[PDB]
């Protein structure tokens, strides 16, 4: 329903058209020396942040995945709301607003459940 | 007893700023080889879906942060450097000439009779050159001697006459990973938010128009004349006045310009003005008194929301500068116009077209950008230039140093070409998507 | 035996040589400011190529495989030919031939089926 | 512990660190024409390398994996030396100047393990 | 009951077009730093497998539509242009000279005594200076009064006499993505499904030769001589004919030239033509007439299983143009030749070398690729130059105009430089490999 | 009963050769608009954690090898060559002048007192131009007639006036996948393994100073005086002598110069010497001599070690070659001078400052890096010069044709830039980490 068309739905509505959103980063597909230089600059300037993206969800296990359940617990410090009013009521960029700080702390234990389940699988080989 | 569960292509974004690709509408019309917006913005256009309404999302729009502005600004300068960069230069022509009144049919002396000798093809041979000059490009050296005013300070450099500057509708659009949020609210202010909004893959088309003092064909207002300042009681900024109704001005050149041209190198050619068929007259610009009076009570009534309904409010010219400054810059024809426009703003409002006629200057040695650099020279054009453009919108300052009389005065404001842009942009929003993020779920990993 | 060395052979036959095509893709690993940027343009573009294609993949739930079943029905209105002269007589730039028209609807629907079974994955965890 | 922190520690010991090298491939993130050009040429190469090492995980059967057991077994004229002095006493370093003679040996066989056992599944299926 | 199944690497590939990397063949020659085409495709080539067979696949080749050309066109002269660029330009020598008729050793006068004052590194200083030139170049304003042809067009700029421009074999590399598909079929005409067909990593070296209306130095023919046409039957297309014999064309330059220098500014260096040692005698080509008279028989043979082998073949000169239109135009030893073609088109075939030798015209300011803009200086070479070069092919058009009298016309045709290159590239076409496909199969995904 | 297991993300690299990207150190000091090097480097720094040890990690390092002197050599080159490109040329200057001996309170005549007529803004006309000249910029053309010096060999450019090129520290980081090794081991001599191994993202800012026969604003070594040689037997090679302690040198250009400007054409300024207020002195600089003396002694010390304890050192002067070649070149405070080093080396060792003073040359046209190619011009700087240097290492050769006596003799070496460069980068190497790779393990792939 368009890019960004589920940006007023719920967070639960939302998830059901993650494939909408994915398929915007490689738009490139379809799309004076100085000019170009900085035109060329900006189709590497996509391509590196397409690929961090998935490095970090291939880091935390879930490079196949567009919905993926993790190892790491939900902390109430980082929300203290309930579940059912963060899928039925919120949308997912007033939820960006709610947690934006804790990226990186979510990140970085996301990275360490991996890479210990990981070595987990490996020992039991 | 919740678990973070990764969510990618998540629906979100962040301010950003990045550059956006100009394209031309789908090349709707050809120009040939002979504009340089079509050439540089070759890339054509396509009427998909033009919009996404996003529903229930408010977005925050601040159009003096809006750097499409500063993105416009850089690319319009840089496509006029590169036009002009490859054309015939005026180094040859920075010697001293003699220069006599031109006094045939004239009534007001606007016009200069000088010569010299200018380089030919051969270095071994000179060429007496004769033409009429406006005193605006000419200064004394002290039948006296005089140069072209300009070469003492930069290199002047002849646009090629095959290359036209007029404005074609510019369409921005997104690189992957961004989009650009329009704001359609009729009563947004520039500043704050706006609930009307959907996402657009490329802005409409904006034609890149300079002018001074005045905003000539932009869009209109719906409604009313919406007045939007970043800071709307500091008198040291420009107000942005958006009609709703557009005034039309009628602007000429009113001398038969025969064109003259020489060979002054290897294949490089200069045009010179010749000389005049008929009469001489004043550039000038017509505009009807009363739709003029109307265009400002709309205004003064808006004037009065942001200042008191209990205020006079008196216009007036502009206090000083340049005429890149305070007159009314523009291109007419091709011709470069620096009109008066102190008969605009004679009137104040207290709480058979009967039209004003504006004499404006002809001036071909172009400061271009109020920039230190290179010069322009603007080729003369044959024949009679007339036009007519669009008044869609003013630039005001106020005088300020009130003591709260009620009275406040109203100037001609202008200055920065941004501020004709943000007309349009003030729209418009750039922003990056960030589809990869978390949320709780009643949901553990399953471990294997 | 070459990049497209399995061009004239069967389509069953090539199906196991995929590793052949999948290997040429990023050779550049193994390969004048205005001719420097051409230059530079051309890799650029076959970045933007090879991650069109592992994106789609990737959509599809096909990410880490050369050959995947899915779960989108063959329609026969895109070729009522029979699997054995598809596989065993005919080659795969036959086939492309024979329903190239299709190429967009079978890929929408495949993004289609994976979004249904993620969301059904995500439901039953 | 820092890029490289592990390159004094054992194989085994570095083994569980893995992520820590694996995220600065991507460090682009975080950081005139003619010079211009040359960074711009540098970020592209970039990019290459990095997708090829996870083109050749991906074909191997690793593309999620930091860690895998493969379908090549070791050859003692690779590497003589027990698994005991290889995890414990000796890092990856030494390691590398041990056996990098057998890159391409052991890569191509990679490569026709995983070939054989998709096809298997495939089979199977 | 079958279901999609997706296949990533699958051996197919589409029409494509992209740019193609240049190589040199391995640097087996170095060139040290004199040869423009080695120091660009500074790149080598690898003595790797060549081709790959692909047994059983046809693919559909067409010469005239072979983007191939049109990237050699553009390299070939960007890359000329890059490489005179940096050398020093010939402005100071847009002079009016005064010139004589250089009557010594003369029976035929070609060459005009001429001289000028020209610029020397100093500002306040001239020096005089004494040369011959060729008639071509001069022209008179009017012991009259002559100056450089070209002085009222375009710049003309001095090549680097350091500069080689001899073709060396190039050879042109896909890019990751992309297969060169090679037609070895010998019966191949230009158009149509080849058989005959393997892939490459790279084309073969190929020369990239400039000449006008005769081939040089190109592949031969296999058992045939081949003609081949975008459009037999219109007269207004070139025909390429491409032999299977070469025929050698002996060339010189029989004037023992003294070259002389100056300096004409700060480490700007001229290079004049000076004078000639013992006697004077016209530039000229030899071929042996047996030879070419076999030659066009064969033509021959072939031209009339287009037209009727009931017909008469007649040959005849160029129909009319300029130099670099009508005559033969090559570079021999570095020189520029425009050679009468006349006399080897004086026959018509109706259903001790006894050589002929061609005059020709040497030129120093090159109208190079007939484009409008600079022209290239050609320095003198001191000394006698003598070289050989092998006709591989001629190209020709019809007058046309028949009235079907079965008497058809032959003439030089020309004009433009792709059709050299066609007739290496009509070999070879290039693809892009689309790995991604699905196909059918007895197989649901196993859901879980 | 070991399989293979692949790993990735292992902490392994190779050599390898990069570009790395150049910093300031965080725009500490803003220089404004008038720094070559900040304006360049516009990249900040961040004082994030600078460094990670690898213990037990042994590298094996090569001074002489190490490709980020080649790196420095081609940037630092590069940024001087785009700095002065805009600037005005002084092509307009290749004149004849009259010139005369500077009497005026002189007492040794190294000033000449230089006459012509200018280009000025109109092409008409010409100012006369009078102004003092260095001998060495001044060529006799033969009250006699003088040019400048190289107008026969290239164009010169003079060097903006607004922009210094004051070296400040630059540190080098490297890209996505490298990492820059760095050696802590006080004992390397420039070549073989290091234990003391820690990794960077970027080198410590290095100053990019350029000068001959002496190396300037350098590090300290730590404990002794090292002497560092790819080949220390060698005569034809340069020894570079780091000093553990600094000595200072004081420079002086004492004439108290007025500058002097003209206007040459649009906007073309050029600066000239003008004329000296008071007495003429010489440049010069002093060197404290006992300092000079423990300085040389300890490099006795250290000499000793590879050439034997039971020989003589004697030190001599250059041998020959041009002033770039065999005077100690510098720039102090913007000027250029090449000053005598011969004073400092009349000694031998054998197994109330007391100053001594060197005198030197100025020189305005400077042919920098010893490059066939354009010439700078240096403007002149008004008033009086001084500044002071650190002495902090030497460059020398030896003469070599021994007979084994124990006798040897040191000459100042200098010549290649890339050798004071390397007096810093001895201490980095760069490298590629390579992530993938295989081990054996007890473990065979489930296959399922
Ligand atoms: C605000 O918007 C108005 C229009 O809405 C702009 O004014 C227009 O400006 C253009 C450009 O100067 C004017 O077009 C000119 O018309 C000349 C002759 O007009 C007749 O012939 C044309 C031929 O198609 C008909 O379309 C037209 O109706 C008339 O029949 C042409 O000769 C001009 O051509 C010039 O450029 C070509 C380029 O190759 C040259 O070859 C020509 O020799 C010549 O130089 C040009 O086409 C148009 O008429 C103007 N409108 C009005 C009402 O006058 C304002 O400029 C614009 N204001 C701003 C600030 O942008
Ligand atoms: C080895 O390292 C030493 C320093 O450790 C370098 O020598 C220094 O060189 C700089 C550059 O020439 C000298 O700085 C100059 O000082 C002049 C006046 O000094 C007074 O005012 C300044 C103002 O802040 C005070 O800092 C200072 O203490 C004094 O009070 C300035 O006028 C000079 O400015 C020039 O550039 C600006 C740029 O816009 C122009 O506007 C000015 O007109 C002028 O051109 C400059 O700042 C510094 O004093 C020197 N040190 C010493 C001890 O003399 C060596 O050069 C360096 N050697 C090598 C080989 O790198
Ligand atoms: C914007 O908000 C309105 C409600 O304020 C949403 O309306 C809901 O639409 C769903 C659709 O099935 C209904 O089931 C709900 O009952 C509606 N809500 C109410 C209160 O009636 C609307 O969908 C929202 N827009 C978006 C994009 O989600
Ligand atoms: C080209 O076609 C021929 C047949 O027309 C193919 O020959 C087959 O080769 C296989 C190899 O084992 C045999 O089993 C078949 O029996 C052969 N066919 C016939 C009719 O005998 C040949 O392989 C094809 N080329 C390619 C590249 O597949
Ligand atoms: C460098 O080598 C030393 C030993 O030579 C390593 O020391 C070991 O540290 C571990 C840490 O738990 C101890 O268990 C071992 O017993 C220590 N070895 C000995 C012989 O006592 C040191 O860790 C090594 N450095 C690195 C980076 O691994
Ligand atoms: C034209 O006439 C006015 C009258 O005062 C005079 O000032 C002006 O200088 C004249 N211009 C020329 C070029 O003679
Ligand atoms: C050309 O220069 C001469 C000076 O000798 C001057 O008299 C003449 O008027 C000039 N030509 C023109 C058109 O001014
Ligand atoms: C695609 O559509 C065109 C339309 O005429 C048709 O001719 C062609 O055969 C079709 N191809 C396939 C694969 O159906
Ligand atoms: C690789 O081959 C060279 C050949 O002499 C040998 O010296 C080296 O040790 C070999 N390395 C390995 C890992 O086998
Ligand atoms: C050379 O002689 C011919 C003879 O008619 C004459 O036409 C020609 O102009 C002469 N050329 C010169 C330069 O005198
Ligand atoms: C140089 O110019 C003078 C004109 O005063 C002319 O007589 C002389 O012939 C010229 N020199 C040459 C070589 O033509
Ligand atoms: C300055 O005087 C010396 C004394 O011999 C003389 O050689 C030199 O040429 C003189 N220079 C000038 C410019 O007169
Ligand atoms: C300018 O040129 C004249 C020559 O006519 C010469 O006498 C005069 O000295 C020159 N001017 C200077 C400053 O040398």
């Amino acid at each position: 329903l368009g890019f960004l068309g589920a940006a007023g739905s719920t967070m639960g509505a939302a998830s059901m058209t993650l494939t909408v959103q994915a398929r915007n980063l490689l738009s490139g597909i379809v799309q004076d020396t100085h000019w170009g230089i900085k035109q060329l600059q900006a189709r590497v300037l996509a391509v590196e942040h397409y690929l961090r993206d998935q490095q970090l969800l291939g880091i935390w296990g879930c490079s196949g995945k567009l919905i993926c359940c993790t190892n790491v617990p939900w902390n109430s410090s980082w929300s203290n709301r309930n579940l059912s009013e963060i899928w039925d009521n919120m949308t997912w960029l007033q939820w960006d607003k709610e947690i934006s700080n804790y990226t990186q702390i979510i990140y970085g234990l996301l990275e360490e459940s991996q890479n210990q389940q990981e070595k987990n699988e490996q020992d039991l080989l | 007893n919740l678990w973070v569960t990764v969510y990618y292509g998540v629906p979100v974004w962040k301010d950003a700023e990045t550059t956006l690709f100009c394209a031309s509408d789908a090349k709707a019309y050809e120009t040939k080889k002979h504009n340089v917006w079509a050439t540089h913005c070759c890339v054509p256009t396509d009427p998909n879906p033009q919009e996404i309404h996003l529903e229930n999302v408010t977005e925050e729009f601040n159009m003096w942060k809006n750097n499409m502005v500063e993105q416009m600004h850089t690319d319009i300068i840089s496509l006029w450097d590169q036009s002009l960069k490859p054309c015939v230069k005026l180094t040859p022509l920075c010697v001293t000439l003699q220069c006599t009144n031109v006094t045939n049919n004239i009534t007001d002396g606007e016009l200069k009779n000088c010569s010299f000798n200018m380089t030919t093809e051969l270095r071994d041979k000179k060429q007496k050159v004769y033409s009429l000059f406006y005193r605006l490009d000419v200064v004394q050296i002290n039948n006296k001697e005089y140069r072209l005013i300009n070469c003492n300070t930069s290199a002047i450099t002849q646009a090629c006459p095959k290359v036209s500057f007029e404005p074609i509708p510019i369409h921005y659009c997104a690189p992957a990973g961004f989009a650009i949020l329009k704001c359609k609210d009729k009563k947004f202010n520039g500043t704050g938010p706006c609930t009307n909004v959907s996402t657009v893959q490329c802005t409409h088309g904006i034609k890149p128009v300079v002018s001074t003092q005045l905003l000539l064909n932009g869009s209109l207002a719906e409604e009313e004349v919406i007045i939007r300042s970043e800071n709307i009681t500091n008198n040291a900024k420009n107000i942005l006045v958006q009609l709703n109704e557009s005034v039309q001005i009628n602007c000429t050149r009113p001398n038969n310009n025969t064109v003259k041209s020489i060979r002054i190198g290897p294949g490089q050619w200069f045009y010179y003005t010749g000389d005049i068929i008929g009469d001489i007259r004043q550039a000038h610009c017509n505009v009807s008194k009363a739709t003029w009076n109307e265009t400002l009570g709309k205004v003064v009534k808006q004037l009065r929301k942001h200042f008191g309904n209990n205020t006079i409010i008196r216009f007036a010219n502009s206090s000083g500068g340049d005429l890149e400054v305070t007159t009314h810059s523009f291109n007419c024809g091709g011709e470069f116009f620096y009109c008066n426009t102190s008969g605009l703003f004679n009137s104040t409002w207290i709480s058979s077209n009967d039209s004003i006629t504006l004499p404006c200057r002809i001036k071909q040695i172009i400061n271009m950008w109020q920039r230190i650099g290179q010069a322009m020279y603007a080729p003369p054009i044959q024949g009679v230039i007339r036009c007519v453009s669009n008044i869609t919108g003013l630039i005001l300052t106020r005088d300020g140093g009130s003591t709260n009389s009620t009275t406040e005065t109203f100037r001609p404001g202008g200055g920065d070409m941004r501020d004709n842009w943000r007309s349009e942009l003030y729209k418009y929003k750039v922003v990056k998507i960030e589809p990869l993020g978390v949320a709780p779920t009643r949901c553990k990993r399953r471990v294997v």
